[PDB]
């Protein structure tokens, strides 16, 4: 695929709810004509962004011209945030390059919306429990009691419990492992004879 | 005019490590109004052990 | 959990190889194991975990 | 279990 | 025994002798050991004992 | 010879910068410890037009 003006953004997989970053927001042309650009983004209270550079208006960019900006943004939700990006054309504003015709298709405005994903502030850490229960022909029971917040943040408190029985995670490659020839000395002998 | 040369130099490009043997050096003063220069052979043997 | 022998032998010593010392540390943890399974009747449940 | 800390430790 | 080194570098041990036929004697500063990365067939150090 | 370029979307050209690092690899270094195997290197860069 292609477009011939369009813009993509930067950022990372996952951030942080309590320190802030930037958000690098590129804006792409390839058709010959040169024209100004109206870029900006459409955010949420789900967050804070504040922008570096938008109170000087862009000059132009020609074919294979690319302009870009930045926004320094908090997260404040959890989880996956969608983060959406407006750009387009103007006409009449032939001050950068001799012309600037700006009539794009129907969708001549990019309107992407790309999410992200945020962590729980904090430093993030676990707490691990076991618990080998048999009933023999019968029943048992057990009880766990959970419960560690002293100076925690709301939501980042998860569990989650995992039942199996693991004699067979290795089972397979040492059992089929190691049956081999006696030979040697005696001590080499057994070495070899022992284990099987 | 008076007094002499000096330098300091980093022993990084000589790597002094197993295959990289013994250190000649060689110096030479090209006197002015003579173009007349002459080297002396020095600390070859410099142990590096 | 496991064990070894004490966080570092505290003589000179290693250079690698485990130098008359194999580091018997899998052995000493199984027979932990293993005297935390025996038990005359039948063994409890914490031994277990 | 896990969660997040240090909303405090400041000096 | 153990010593340490002065500002000459100097120790006078001294040991009584009703023992056997014939004595060895070594000092270090360091084991009996070229210790950081001494197997490889491509290393350049050494400690003198 | 050397070169580089960088395909894009739709393998349009992009404009930036690069930094090769060609490079030999495992050096007389020990490569243990002390000794980085990085063998000589050498770093071009380019302003990619
Ligand atoms: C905003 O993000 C949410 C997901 O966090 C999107 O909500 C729906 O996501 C599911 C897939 O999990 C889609 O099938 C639905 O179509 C989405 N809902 C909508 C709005 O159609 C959502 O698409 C994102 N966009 C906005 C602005 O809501
Ligand atoms: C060596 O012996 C002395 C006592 O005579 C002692 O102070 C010293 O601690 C010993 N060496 C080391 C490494 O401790
Ligand atoms: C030397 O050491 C031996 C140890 O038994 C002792 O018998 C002898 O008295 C010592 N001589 C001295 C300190 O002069
Ligand atoms: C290397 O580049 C030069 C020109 O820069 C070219 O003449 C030559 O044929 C190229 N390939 C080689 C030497 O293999």
């Amino acid at each position: 695929a292609f477009q011939p003006f369009f813009v993509e953004l930067t950022m990372p997989y996952s951030v942080i709810r309590g320190e802030a970053f930037t958000l690098k927001a590129t804006v792409l042309n390839y058709l010959p004509k040169c024209i100004r650009v109206s870029v900006q983004l459409e955010a949420s209270p789900a967050f804070l962004a504040v922008p570096v550079e938008k109170e000087q208006a862009p000059h132009c960019i020609c074919a294979n011209g690319r302009q870009t900006v930045s926004w320094a943004v908090t997260p404040k939700s959890l989880g996956n945030v969608n983060f959406t990006v407006s750009a387009e054309a103007l006409e009449s504003q032939e001050l950068c390059g001799t012309e600037v015709p700006s009539v794009p298709e129907h969708g001549r405005k990019d309107t992407v919306i790309k999410p992200l994903l945020v962590e729980p502030e904090g430093l993030e850490k676990e707490t691990t429990f076991n618990s080998l229960l048999c009933p023999s022909g019968g029943e048992v029971s057990e009880e766990l009691s959970l419960k560690l917040p002293p100076n925690v943040v709301e939501e980042s408190a998860r569990a989650s419990v995992s039942v199996l029985g693991d004699i067979l995670g290795s089972a397979m490659q040492n059992t089929q492992n190691l049956l081999q020839m006696p030979y040697g000395c005696g001590e080499q002998n057994m070495v070899l004879f022992a284990p099987n | 005019s008076h007094g002499c040369f000096y330098q300091q130099v980093k022993t990084k490009v000589f790597q002094l490590k197993r295959k990289e043997y013994e250190m000649k050096l060689h110096t030479e003063a090209q006197i002015q109004e003579e173009g007349t220069v002459v080297e002396l052979t020095g600390r070859q043997s410099s142990e590096i052990t | 959990v496991h064990w070894e022998r004490p966080q570092k032998p505290k003589a000179p010593v290693g250079h690698f190889y485990e130098p008359q010392a194999p580091s018997a540390e899998v052995e000493m943890t199984s027979y932990v194991l293993l005297a935390y399974l025996t038990a005359q009747p039948a063994p409890t449940s914490e031994d277990l975990t | 279990l896990k969660y997040n800390i240090l909303p405090e430790k400041e000096e | 025994s153990n010593a340490t080194t002065d500002e000459h570098g100097l120790v006078q041990f001294s040991i009584n002798t009703t023992n056997v036929m014939g004595t060895s004697l070594t000092v270090r500063v360091n084991y009996k050991d070229r210790s950081p990365c001494y197997g490889y067939q491509w290393v350049s150090e050494e400690h003198e004992e | 010879n050397v070169s580089v370029c960088g395909l894009y979307t739709y393998g349009k050209p992009v404009p930036g910068h690069v930094t090769v690092s060609i490079c030999r690899k495992y050096s007389d270094a020990s490569d243990c410890h002390g000794e980085d195997s990085q063998a000589f290197c050498e770093k071009f860069s380019g302003q990619l037009n």
